[PDB]
C-alpha cells in the first residue's frame, strides 16, 4: 500500500509536470475564446457588408 | 501584407502585426490563429 | 525577575520551568509572549504571576486546539485578533475570542483543512519573487491588451479572459469577479487595481526581459492576490452566480455599505455556510438565489426549497424581528440578506432539536434570569414551558 | 438498552445555470465591392469563424477532461492514505493475537 | 506499555512552470504584390500554420498518454512482485497450520 | 372549550396534550386542523369529541404512511383528494382515500421516490422567479422563431 501510495503521487506528479496539463488548457481556451469571439465581430460585420 | 497595405493607402502608421504570437511557454500553440486575426483586422480596415 | 525570553538569549533556569511548564522551546516561548502583548518590545518579562498567567492562557489556547505557537498566530490573525493583546484582555473579550477560534477550528475540521490552508486565503501579505506563473501572466496579458481602449470597453472584462487563462479558471465571469474585488481590496503594497497594472503593464513592462522595473514588486502582490481570491472560490465551492454577487454587493451577506468584500476567517466561514445552505436546496437552488439576488425571496418559497410547511418559517421570521437579535430582522431584511436568513433558520433548527415550534422557543427564551429582572415570569408560565 | 445509530444520508448538490443573451449588431458599413463578391467573402469569414468555434470545442473538452483527472488521481491519493491507517490497526491486530 | 506507532503522512510534489517569452518581429519587406494578392498569400500561409498548430497538439497529447501507459505498466510490474510475495509467503502459513 | 390551535397561538394546556396525544408540533396540528377542515376560517375549534376523534384520524394517516403532516397535505393534493374535509367525510369516502394513499405510497416506496418528488410532478402552481434556465430558454427560442 505504501508503494501504491507512491506510485499515486508519481501519477499525479506526472499529471502536473507532463506538458499537457491544466493549465495548458485554460491557458489556450481563454487566448482562444478571446480570439474567436473578436474574429466573430469582424465576420458579422462583414456579413453584413 | 501590411507593408502592402500602408503603401497602398499612403499610410505608414498602420499596424497590425504584433510581437508575441509565439509564446516560448506554450511551444508556440495558437501563434497561427492569432496571426489569423490580425489578418483579418488589417483586411477590415484595408476595406473600410 | 527579569524573564529574557528572547529566542536566542540563552536564558537561566527560570527561562527553562517556563519552557518545561509549558512544553515548548526557546522560539516558541518567545512568539508566545508576542501573541499575549505585542507591545512588549523586548523579549523580557518581570516574573509576575499575572503574566505567567498570561502566558499561560495563550498556551491553553493552542493546546485546545491542537496548535504549535506558531500556528496559533496564524490563526489569531485569520480571526482577526491578530493584535489583540491577551494580557489586557477583558472577559467578555476573551469569551469572544474563544468563541471565535472554536468556530474556526470546528469548520476547519470538517473541511479538512490545516490552519495553513486558511492562512493563505486571509493573508494580507503577498511576496515580491517574480516567478515564472506570473511572469506568463503577464506577457498573456499584455499581449492581449496590446490594443486596448478604455474608451470603448471595460478593462476588467478585457482582462477577464486572460487571467481565466493564467489562473487555470473556467470561466471569465469569475475572473472578471476575481479582478473586480481585487479592485475593492486594494493589495499589495501599492494598493494596486487593474487599472493601475494596466497602465504599469503598457508603459514600462517588457515581455522577456529578465530585469524589468522595481515597481513590479507591486505588480507581484496584485498577482498573487488574485491567485489568493482563485483559491478562495474553488475551496468555497459557491455558485458562480452567488460569487459574483458577494462581490459586487457583500452587504447582502451582511457587510456594511460599501465595504470591500472580506476574505478572512470569517468571511470564508460564512460563505462556505452559504454554499453549503445553496447545495441543500437542490433543483430549486437557481429560484432561491433569483429571488435572493432580486430582492423578491419570501419564506413561501425557501419552504418548497426546504421541503417543510412555510408557517414554520414564518414564525421563525416573526421571531428574528421579535427578539433582540444583533443586526436585526425587519420585514426589509428577512430575505433580503443572508446573515437574515441565518437568523430566521437557527430558529428553525432551534425548534427541530427540541421538536417544538418557534413560539416555543421563543417562551423558552423569555424565562431568561436576567430578563425576569424587568418582567418576571410566573410560576405558571414555567409550567406551560414545561408542557 | 440499545441505542440505534441513525440511517446514512444522501448527499446532494446544486447547479444553477448562469445566462448571458447575445450580442447586438454593429452597424452596416457599404463596401465598394458588388454582392457576388461580398458574399463570398462573407462566406469566407464565417467558415474561418467556424473553424475557431471547433477548435475551441476541442480545448474545452480537454480542458475540462483534464481537470477531471487532476480531480480523480487526487481522490486516488486520499483513499490510500485512509487504507494505509486501515493496514496498521490490521498489522496491530495480529500483535493483540 | 505499547508503544504506538505515528501516523501516516500524504505525499506531495512541486509542479512548477517555466517560462519562455515571446517571439520578436523580423523586420517587414516591402513586397513587389499588390495588398489584396499578399493578404490571400499571407492567408493561405497563416492556414497551413494553423494546420501545423493543430497537428502538433494532437502529437503532444499523444506523447502524453503514452508516456502515461508506460508508466502505469511500471508500476502494475512492481505491484505484482510484492503481491506474488504476499501469496508465497500466504502458503508459507499454512505450512505452520 | 374553545381550543386555539393558530399556528401562533401560544396555547393553553388544551392545546398542549393535544400535541402531546399527537406527538406534533403548533405548526403541525395547525396544518392537521385543515386537513380535516378546510372552511374552518378561524384556528379555533371547539374541545368536542368529534373533533378530536378528526384530528386524530388525519394523525392516524400520517403515521400509517409514515408520512408527516406535511407530507400528509401534500399527498393529498397529489392524490386529488386536497379539499376535502376529513370531517365530513362519508364512509365510503374514507375507506377510498384510504386506498388511494395505499396504492400511492406502496408505489412511491416501490419506486423509491420522495413524496416531495411526486409533489413537484404532480404540482398545479408555478414560481413566478425568473432564472437563468429560463432566461437561457427566452432567448434561444426567440432568437429560433
Amino acid at each position: 500500500l505504501k508503494t501504491q501510495q507512491e506510485q499515486t503521487q508519481s501519477q499525479l506528479a506526472f499529471l502536473q509536470r507532463k506538458f499537457s496539463n491544466q493549465a495548458l488548457y485554460n491557458w489556450l481556451r481563454g487566448r482562444l475564446a478571446a480570439i474567436y469571439f473578436q474574429f466573430y465581430d469582424l465576420a458579422v460585420a462583414r456579413c453584413l457588408m | 501584407a501590411e507593408q502592402a497595405y500602408r503603401w497602398e493607402l499612403n499610410d505608414d502608421s498602420a499596424r497590425f502585426i504584433k510581437p508575441g504570437a509565439w509564446q516560448g511557454t506554450y511551444a508556440g500553440l495558437l501563434a497561427g490563429e492569432t496571426l489569423m486575426l490580425s489578418l483579418a483586422q488589417m483586411e477590415d480596415a484595408h476595406l473600410k | 525577575e527579569e524573564i529574557d525570553l528572547n529566542s536566542g538569549s540563552t536564558g537561566d533556569w527560570r527561562k527553562t520551568i517556563l519552557k518545561r511548564a509549558f512544553n515548548i522551546d526557546d522560539v516558541s516561548l518567545f512568539r508566545l509572549l508576542k501573541i499575549t502583548d505585542h507591545d512588549n518590545k523586548d523579549g523580557k518579562i518581570k516574573n509576575n504571576l499575572k503574566n505567567l498567567s498570561n502566558l499561560y492562557i495563550g498556551k491553553l489556547l493552542a493546546d485546545i486546539h491542537q496548535l504549535t505557537i506558531d500556528e496559533l498566530d496564524l490563526l489569531l490573525i485569520a480571526v482577526g485578533e491578530g493584535k489583540t493583546n491577551l494580557s489586557a484582555i477583558s472577559d467578555k473579550q476573551l469569551a469572544t475570542l474563544i468563541r471565535k477560534l472554536n468556530t474556526i477550528t470546528s469548520w476547519l475540521h470538517t473541511q479538512k483543512w490545516s490552519v495553513f490552508q486558511l492562512f493563505i486565503m486571509t493573508s494580507t501579505s503577498y511576496n515580491k519573487t517574480l516567478t515564472p506563473e506570473i511572469k506568463n501572466l503577464l506577457d498573456t496579458v499584455y499581449h492581449g491588451l496590446q490594443g486596448f481602449d478604455k474608451d470603448k470597453a471595460d478593462l476588467l472584462h478585457v482582462m477577464a479572459p486572460y487571467i481565466a487563462a493564467t489562473l487555470q479558471l473556467s470561466s471569465e465571469n469569475v475572473a472578471h469577479s476575481v479582478l473586480l474585488w481585487a479592485d475593492k481590496l486594494q493589495p499589495g503594497d501599492g494598493a494596486m487595481t487593474a487599472e493601475k497594472f494596466w497602465d504599469w503593464l503598457n508603459t514600462k513592462y517588457t515581455p522577456g526581459s529578465s530585469e524589468a522595473v522595481e515597481t513590479q514588486e507591486h505588480i507581484v502582490q496584485y498577482c498573487q492576490a488574485l491567485a489568493q481570491l482563485e483559491m478562495v472560490y474553488h475551496s468555497t465551492g459557491i455558485n458562480e452566480n452567488a460569487f459574483r454577487l458577494f462581490v459586487t454587493k457583500p452587504e447582502m451577506f451582511g457587510a456594511a455599505t460599501g465595504a470591500a468584500p472580506a476574505h478572512d476567517a470569517l468571511s470564508l466561514i460564512m460563505l462556505t455556510r452559504f454554499a453549503d445552505w445553496v447545495n441543500a436546496l437542490g433543483e430549486k437552488a437557481s429560484s432561491v438565489l433569483a429571488a435572493f439576488e432580486a430582492n423578491s425571496l419570501t419564506a413561501e418559497q425557501l419552504a418548497d426549497a426546504m421541503n417543510l410547511d412555510a408557517n414554520l418559517l414564518l414564525q421563525a421570521s416573526i421571531q428574528a424581528q421579535n427578539h433582540q437579535h444583533l443586526p436585526p430582522v425587519t420585514p426589509e431584511n428577512a430575505f433580503s440578506c443572508w446573515t437574515s436568513i441565518n437568523t430566521i433558520l437557527q430558529w428553525v433548527n432551534v425548534a427541530q432539536q427540541l421538536n417544538v415550534a418557534p413560539q416555543g422557543v421563543s417562551a423558552l427564551v423569555g424565562l431568561d434570569y436576567i430578563q425576569s429582572m424587568k418582567e418576571t415570569p410566573t410560576y405558571a408560565q414555567w409550567e406551560n414551558a414545561a408542557g | 438498552i440499545y441505542a440505534t445509530p441513525a440511517d446514512p444520508k444522501a448527499l446532494l448538490s446544486a447547479a444553477v445555470a448562469t445566462s448571458q443573451g447575445g450580442g447586438k449588431l454593429p452597424e452596416s458599413f457599404m463596401s465598394l465591392w458588388r454582392f457576388p463578391h461580398m458574399l463570398e467573402n462573407a462566406r469566407g469569414m464565417v467558415s474561418q469563424l467556424t473553424q475557431f468555434g471547433s477548435t475551441l470545442q476541442n480545448i474545452i473538452e480537454r480542458q475540462d477532461a483534464e481537470a477531471l483527472n487532476a480531480l480523480l488521481q487526487n481522490q486516488a491519493a486520499e483513499l490510500i492514505l485512509t487504507n494505509l491507517s486501515i493496514q496498521d490497526k490490521t498489522i496491530e491486530e495480529l500483535d493483540a493475537e
